[PDB]
């Protein structure tokens, strides 16, 4: 299937850093027009992740794969994250999607 | 709060690979269940024989890769000797192994291959001979766990 | 095991004092040759903590334990502190380590 | 080991096809500018093999490997073959080499 | 009082390091600042650019044996692009031509080696100055063995 | 990949390993540089702009036995400038590798001698620098970074 | 004079007409000394605090060393305003004669070079000096055989 | 919203051409008396762009929209460009403004 997200379900803890990778399968899609979307758990609007600061995006052109490392993890960054890419060959323009869910757990629980 | 009255022996060494040595094979002796005593010294990642005699040489390395994207990769492992009588690198023990015989993970990946290589033999060594265990691709080393890569000599 | 750091994750405020305990499990390692190393958060320049002043070291030979009291905590005293010991039985002599993270929040 | 020519010593008979493979290990070298040099046995010339016809060159950027298939082998095609690649990062520009020799025997030509 | 500068390092051999080459930075007339870290006897380049790498070693022995010792000294580089130790600078020196003194013993010999050059380094590259025989080191007096890099 | 641009005239050339009895300088090899205007013409570096440069060179000599009488090993970096079109020595060194011991019924033994030169100089546009040795038949370029030659604009 | 150029700089070469002494000169062709560097008593005086590159080479020549007990030294030292004692920054020793002394033959000219270089943080008023223990074996015959210099990085 | 600059954040390369469009929303402002002002990055004084050479203007009174094409772009011409128009109906005469910033990156100089 066009575009294969590798990290399906992740459960990292508050204060960490997760990278989600996507691999392109259609030789018409380009790693140049890549986009990322987050959907905060409990709401429906899918927001567009802005690449800067906590959201850094890497690319590997040989295998046509791109990834998105998120640092300084908080507990409000739990949601369904998708990657996207724009494909265009002749008289055709379309886009492709994937899927991968995040759960970030917090701390405390000092068992006394 | 205990007591110890244990004896000693003859030139011996059993060194283990460095786990925190990024993509490299650094030999260590100051780690649990490792030996370097009775005169065997480790200079430049090489063991220096302290006395002439009959020795047993052995070494194992574990190779791991996270995919086979090349049907033309060669893994080799050799214990060589540069001697005081003949100051040239000569192979005492050698082995070759081809880790990837298939037609590369062209679809899905995450196929870690593990290929170990073991060497052993008895030799006559002289004082000052420098033994060295080496591999051709130090990027495939699996030193993540303990006792996966090692190298040692023992005076018989 | 091989030395056990007890306070794994601690979070204290500027101006306080944290104690880190390490317990020997190998009866060949001695509470006499103990060493301490600090790594400031987000930097791989693991340095050797010196025994004196703000850094006081307590040894108890009976329970095979040593600890490291750190006083006057600042906002720059946040990192990862590891303990060490020198072991020696017969023809073998080696050392052992631990692991445990410190984070200090400033007021 | 900065590009690795794999078939070091190969021995084929007149009328064949030998494949010589090289894989890049330097992450600065590119599979786009590749050159091949053959040195005919007994002379030191290392003339440049051309890409076309009897010399077909296959390039694959995914595994970063290139090969040089030689078909209709004669006995005049016996020599030491090298592969080459052009590397470039910052202010540095260099090229890389390999090695591998071929020996071709004839077919004895059975006379009726 | 005067502002710092750029990635710099000048590390010196350890005098109380029995028969081994451990590089030190917290000793008089030594530098290690502006991002350069000394990990496991290795210098880590913190930023991409052109650097000048140099090192000197002084070898001293108390006599010429028959083994015929070969003294080597090389500064090698492990890069993120090519994960193999490759030599940047190297030198070899044979100290003993003597036919092993059989009556005029001792007689201390001294042999130095100096290496220096300009190279382009990348972020995270690890430079290492090493020698094959760390048992002939003369770290007795100050600044006889050293190793350093400077961002030009 | 790409991180920082970098600049100023620099050159670090290394001897050709597939050369016999000759010190041929190469630039298109792994850890060698020749950029920001410095030209390599007739085994010579051509300074592209005036300024203060750092000049260095190393040479490794090896022979497998001690020869007869005294052999002298030389290593010099010279400069021919547009201002004064005569080659003058900037750096020089001489070294005696074989101290008597002319083998007469005794075993041969390989000797090694390195020589290093370095200094700061003011060069002008079009100056032609060359590092050379007197006996290019004792060169040991069998290993990497044993013989090299370079300049950098400070 | 056309283009300015700057930084404290010095590249001084030994005086050929001194014989048994190492006198540093700047007024001789390809030699430099400008932008504040002072040469007092064969000593270079730092004009400003900062990072410097220090280097020096010496060439020794003797006519068939008859004495096994020969020791050649070359060191660059620093006397600073903060700590008023001479300490060596860079040092090297070389044994020119490995006992092998001419017995029934003629002289044997030996040449031994020594090179030193390193980067240091220097302060204002610091006195650098390159010195040798055998100034009678100095070979300043040719041109770039003996020198000493610094450049402000 | 009484004059609308379309390209708010632009990133062009030295040697390119950016077009900024402004559309009138007040039917009292005229597409004939339009003015442009730029503020160079890091400076506070706002300078007035002149009509000639590098600055070509397209005006269409039918749609009440005017544009300013900027050619031969350098790296020192990065700043906030605003458009303006003169409005007049009865006893009232006023002006209207917009906003839009340009950032130019350089292209280095291949040093062999």
């Amino acid at each position: 299937a066009r575009v294969d997200q590798t990290p399906q379900t992740i459960t990292k803890e508050t204060g960490e850093s997760l990278t989600i990778n996507c691999v392109l399968r259609d030789s018409h899609c380009a790693t140049s027009s890549t986009y990322w979307y987050r959907k905060k758990s409990g709401s429906t609007n899918e927001e567009s992740i802005s690449k800067g600061g906590r959201y850094v995006e890497t690319v590997n052109s040989g295998s046509k794969s791109f990834s998105l490392r998120i640092n300084d993890l908080t507990v409000e960054d739990s949601g369904t994250y998708r990657c996207a890419s724009e494909c265009q060959y002749g008289l055709a323009e379309y886009d492709v999607y994937g899927g991968g869910t995040v759960v970030t757990v917090n701390a405390a629980a000092h068992h006394h | 709060r205990s007591s110890s009255r244990t004896p000693s022996d003859k030139p011996v060494a059993h060194v283990v690979a460095n786990p925190q040595a990024e993509g490299q094979l650094q030999w260590l002796n100051r780690r649990a269940n490792a030996l370097l005593a009775n005169g065997v010294e480790l200079r430049d990642n090489q063991l220096v024989v302290p006395s002439e005699g009959l020795y047993l040489i052995y070494s194992q390395v574990l190779f791991k890769g996270q995919g086979c994207p090349s049907t033309h990769v060669l893994l080799t492992h050799t214990i060589s000797r540069i001697a005081v009588s003949y100051q040239t690198k000569v192979n005492l023990l050698s082995a070759i192994k081809s880790p990837c015989q298939r037609e590369t993970p062209e679809g899905a990946e995450a196929k870690p291959w593990y290929e170990p290589i073991y060497l052993g033999g008895v030799f006559q060594l002289e004082k000052g001979d420098r033994l060295s265990a080496e591999i051709n691709r130090p990027d495939y080393l699996d030193f993540a766990e303990s006792g996966q890569v090692y190298f040692g000599i023992i005076a018989l």
